[PDB]
Formats: C-alpha cells, structure tokens, sequence
C-alpha cells in the first residue's frame, strides 16, 4: 500500500562530501543568426551560432555566497552535439556541504566558441543551493537561462533559475504522484498545458538548462539535506542577574592576545 | 586568618584569588554565580564597633550609585557572614588603571583622553547623586577591556579628614597598594566630618596625572603635606604630562584652596572639545553606554550591534 511517512533528513554541516550536480540537457533555441551582426563584425560568422545548429557548448559551474565565489568554477567535458544540448554528466563541485552557507548558489554559464581562443556566454542562470526552508534542492530541476551573459553570482543574483513556471510544477507533482490521478481529467488538462508550452515556444526564445542534485540514500531511505551549522543546538545559557556582576565583559577570562603578540616577537 | 579562610564558611562565592592583604581589608577574588567578584573582607577584631553606620552608608551609596553608569558601588554588604568578619561584594573588572598603564595595547593619547573624560564623568555622576569618592586613586578607577571606566571601592567607611601629626591613619585607611603615594586631597588634613565634592576633583585630578604620566605618581605624603604648606609644586611630574590642555587641566584640579577647584561637571564643559573630543560628548559616552550597566547584550549580540551599527558609527567618528 505503501511506506511509511518519516521525513529524514542530515545537517549539511554532518555531510562532509562534495556538492554534485548533474548538467542535464539545454532546451529551447538560440538567438537565430542575426546576418546584420555579421556584416559589422565578421569574426561572428566563425562562431558556434553560426557553424552548426548545436554546437558544442559546455557549462561552467561555479559556487557563490554573499556575492563572492566559494572555489573555481569546475567545466563540463567536452560532449560533441549534433541534434540536441545533453551533457548528462554530474560535477564534482570543489565545495562540500559543509562549505556551503544559507545563501550559496550556482551560477551556470553555457559557453560557445567565438572564433579563436574566445569563449562567449550563451547564457548563464543561478539557482540557490537551499529552498526557502533551508533544504538542499532536491531531484530535477529546470533553470531559466538568461540570454547573451553569464549567470550572476552576486545577492541578489540578475539571474535567477527559479504561466508555464507554475504548470511544469503542478506537471512534475503529477509525475512524482503528489497530484491526485483523474485520467478523465489529466488526459484533458494536459493537451492545455501543451498548448500552452508550444505558445510559449513560438513567443518567447526561452532556453532552460535542466540540472539535478544528487540524493542521499541509506538503507533505502531519502534523506534531504538541511542546512544547520555545529553547535546549532546549543542555546545560550543566558540568565538575567545582575545581583553583583552589573556589568559582563566578554574578555574576562581570556589571554591578552596583544601581550601574546608582542611575547613572541620580543621573546 | 588567611584571605582564603574566609571563603571555607562561603558556599555561594568560591575562592579564586587573593587581589592583596592589608590590616584594613583582605581582598579576595571569588567566582559567583554571575561572574568574578571581588569579596573585601573586614576582620572585626572588636566586636563593641557599630558596623551598622557603614552599612546604611553603603546601602545608600548603593541605591544613588545604581544609575551611575560609571560608578560601582558596593553590590553588597553583610555584616557577619563569617562572625568574626564583614565583606563588601562587587563585580571584579578586568583591569585597574594603575596596572591598565602597563599592560598591552598600551593606551594612547586618545584611549587616556577617553579615560579621564570618563573618570570626570564618573565623579560627575556620583556628585549628582549625592556620592563623594572619599579615595580616587588609580588602583580604584576600573578599566573593563573595552576602557569602560568603573569608578570602584567608594572610601565611605574611610576618614574624611586625617591629622597630618600621625601618618597612622593614612598608613591604614589608604595606600593599601604600599606605593605612599597621596591624592588626598591637602584641606583633609588637620591636628567625622563630610567629605566635599572638591575633595573628589584633587584625588581625580592626580589619578589624570598619573595616567598621562603612564604611573607617576604626583604626590606621595610628604610631598602632599608639602604641597600643603606650599613647600612644593609638583612641576617635575606634571611636566611629565605630554599634553598641554590634560597638564593644565590637572594643575587646575590639584589645585590647593579647595574654592578654586570646579565641578566635574564643569571641567567637562571647560574640557569639551579640548581636552575632551567633541565626539566623546556626542557619540562616545551615548553609544559606550548600552553596553555599560544591568545591560544584558551577549558577546555574540554585541558584535551584531556593531556590525549592524557600523555606518552610523563611521559616520560619527569619522565623517
Ligand atoms: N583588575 C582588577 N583589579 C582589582 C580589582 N579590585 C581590586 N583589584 C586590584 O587589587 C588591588 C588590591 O585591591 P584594593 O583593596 O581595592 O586596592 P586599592 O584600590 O588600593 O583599595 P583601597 O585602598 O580600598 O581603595 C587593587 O589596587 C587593584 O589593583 C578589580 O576589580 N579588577
Ligand atoms: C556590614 C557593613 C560592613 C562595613 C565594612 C567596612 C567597615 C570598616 C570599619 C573601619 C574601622 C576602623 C577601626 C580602626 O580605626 O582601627
Ligand atoms: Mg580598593
């Protein structure tokens, strides 16, 4: 009938790995090819956009909090396209969990050839690691890729990942079976939801990077990752007399660190 | 008895040191509770000595001090906690000016301003309400280690005025440090009365001397009664003073006939600006205070207030 209903969960300070994301399939289409552009800069025609109807792009992931990144930014291998964008490879980001504040996102940037040595920025988009609750994001998620630059990794990013929005959500909670099924009604509702998509295809030139985050299991469990840090628990015991000591010093009991400094460089 | 003895009767204040034996008080470092407290414990050899007139002085000393952002009275007084001696209780604080001078970060030019400018605010304070200092030294002035100044060991149990005949009286009501030196100032000495604002601003102006002459001290007793006869100036020590408007200010304030001594108050009006930044009067006093007494911000809330404070603080400060 089915299992239980228990939420597990690790502190993401406990689960001392590396944050892995998968770079899934870039969909959608580029900014055609503007023969204008050309004209004035003839460099552009020895470029991705203009020498093959997929060219090999790659991502380039890269970690950041408060607006400063965490590590390098860690690059697809290189995946040769003809048809369709699917990298389907998980990064080993250079951060771990551990590592990883409240506010840490991934900017994405999907690169092409423009002419030699020159890389250009098909477009970039940032999604934050932890939900609004704090709980490392979970499963396959779909980004929104800002055209012609790179994904912000600054707070608040430019570029944030996260009609269609709100349908391909309710979409994946079908899948997923957290909807209720009504064939009659599904079977239904779903050809508006395509029509719907194919509208927003013809209307707009949106291209989203599908990632996803890898899942913690043991013995069969799913646990989310939860942001916490070490000592989390531990409540101050503050009390509120003030019988005799009226006023508290925080550097009561401590080692002159000053006189220390001097001790070494004298002594 | 040694200092510790006492302690062993004790259950709510443990031993922890002993900050130095004289046959006034024995004083001693206790953990509370609440923090480290210092226990002066007063040996009451003769029974027949009403202590009831010092502790009602020290509970009023107590209640008009309690505002007094840097003044510390007495926390607490009892009588017979181990029958054959008194104790007054207060909070220890990390440093006392006397050794402040010498330990590191030394204090510049401007932490010292901001000492004195607290010192005349603390005696300030008390003058207001109705408290004399009746022994400003620089042991008893109070340095948390953030220089917030706490006025400490209010000599209400102390002669206001001593004969100069018999140095007995000073030898044990003061300089328990066994340094000589001497602020009393020079009309306390005769051949109980009340003591007099003016005899707070010559014990705080020498404290100022000492601490701009990083622990000279100004007078000793028999340069005090000389300074008292009019057999000495202390020009040498004061020339010590490395500035000019701290140097006059001291000279005011030591000075002899106690009528031409101002008010804490007025020296601070006097001093503002000069002597004292502006931004003491205007940032330094106002925002140092919500740190300062029966406040209740935690290390970690402390460096928040801070951060969260920081432009309007470089604003001030600096501009
Ligand atoms: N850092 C620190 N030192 C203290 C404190 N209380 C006393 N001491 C030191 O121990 C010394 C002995 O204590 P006291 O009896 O208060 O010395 P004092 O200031 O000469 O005492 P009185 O003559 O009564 O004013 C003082 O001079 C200080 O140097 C304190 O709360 N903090
Ligand atoms: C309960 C109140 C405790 C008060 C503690 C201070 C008492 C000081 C008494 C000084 C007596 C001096 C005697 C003498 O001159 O030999
Ligand atoms: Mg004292």
């Amino acid at each position: 009938m089915g299992e239980a209903e228990k939420f597990h969960y690790i502190y993401s300070c406990d689960l001392d790995i590396n944050v892995q994301l998968k770079i899934g399939s870039l969909e959608g289409k580029r900014e055609q090819k503007s023969y204008k552009a050309v004209l004035e800069d003839p460099m552009l025609k020895f470029s991705g956009l203009y020498q093959e109807t997929c060219s090999d792009l790659y991502v380039t992931c890269q970690v950041f909090a408060e607006g400063k990144p965490l590590a390098l930014p860690v690059r697809t291998s290189y995946k040769a396209f003809s048809t369709r964008w699917n990298w389907n490879e998980w990064l080993k980001l250079p951060v771990k969990y551990p590592d990883l504040p409240r506010n840490a996102q991934v900017a994405l940037t999907i690169w092409d050839v423009y002419g030699p040595g020159k890389a250009v920025p098909v477009g970039g988009t940032t999604v934050s690691l932890f939900g609004k609750y704090g709980m490392f994001r979970q499963g396959m998620h779909d980004l929104k890729v800002w055209p012609n630059v790179e994904a912000d990794g600054s707070e608040p990013t430019k570029t944030p990942g996260r009609q269609m929005s709100r349908l391909a959500k309710l979409t994946k909670a079908h899948r997923q079976g957290h909807m209720v099924k009504v064939d009659w009604l599904d079977r239904l509702t779903f050809r508006e939801i395509e029509m719907i998509n194919e509208s927003e295809k013809r209307s707009s030139n949106f291209m989203y990077l599908m990632v996803e985050f890898r899942c913690v299991k043991c013995d069969d469990k799913e646990y989310g990752i939860v942001y916490y840090e070490k000592d989390g628990d531990e409540s101050s015991p503050i009390l509120t007399s003030f019988e005799l000591v009226k006023v508290p010093d925080p550097q009561m009991s401590m080692e002159n660190l000053v006189e220390s400094k001097h001790h070494k460089l004298a002594r | 008895l040694s200092v510790e003895s006492y302690f062993s009767d004790i259950h709510d204040f443990e031993y922890d040191k002993s900050l130095g034996s004289t046959r006034f008080f024995k004083v001693a470092r206790a953990k509370h509770r609440e923090g480290l407290v210092v226990v002066k414990v007063f040996a009451i050899q003769d029974p027949t000595l009403p202590l009831t007139s010092y502790k009602q002085e020290l509970e009023e000393l107590k209640i008009r001090l309690n505002s007094a952002q840097n003044c510390l009275p007495f926390q607490k007084a009892s009588e017979k906690a181990s029958e054959k001696a008194a104790m007054l209780f207060r909070q220890y604080v990390r440093d006392n000016l006397y050794d402040r001078i010498s330990t590191r970060p030394f204090l510049n030019n401007i932490e010292k301003r901001w000492i004195a400018f607290q010192i005349l605010t603390a005696v300030d304070q008390a003058h207001k309400s109705g408290v004399r200092h009746g022994d400003i030294k620089t042991e008893n002035v109070m340095v948390t280690s953030w220089n917030w100044v706490l006025l400490t060991d209010f000599a209400s149990f102390k002669p206001t005025y001593l004969p100069e005949d018999n140095p007995a009286d000073f030898n044990y009501f003061f300089d328990t440090s066994r340094r000589r030196t001497c602020y009393i100032a020079p009309e306390r000495f005769v051949d109980r009365g009340e003591l007099k604002r003016a005899m707070d601003i010559f014990s705080a102006g020498c404290v100022i001397a000492e601490l701009f002459t990083e622990g000279v001290p100004l007078f000793d007793l028999s340069q005090l009664l000389a300074y008292r006869n009019g057999h000495f100036f202390p020009e040498q020590v004061l020339n010590k003073i490395e500035d000019h408007s701290i140097r006059e200010l001291v000279t005011q304030m030591i000075h002899r006939e106690p009528d031409k001594r101002l008010e804490a108050e007025d020296y601070l009006k006097q001093q503002r600006g000069n002597a004292f930044p502006e931004i003491f009067y205007t940032f330094l006093q106002p925002y140092m205070a919500q740190f300062a007494k029966e406040t209740f911000l935690s290390a970690d809330e402390r460096i928040l207030v801070i951060r969260k404070d920081l432009g309007n603080i470089i604003h001030n400060l600096c501009g």
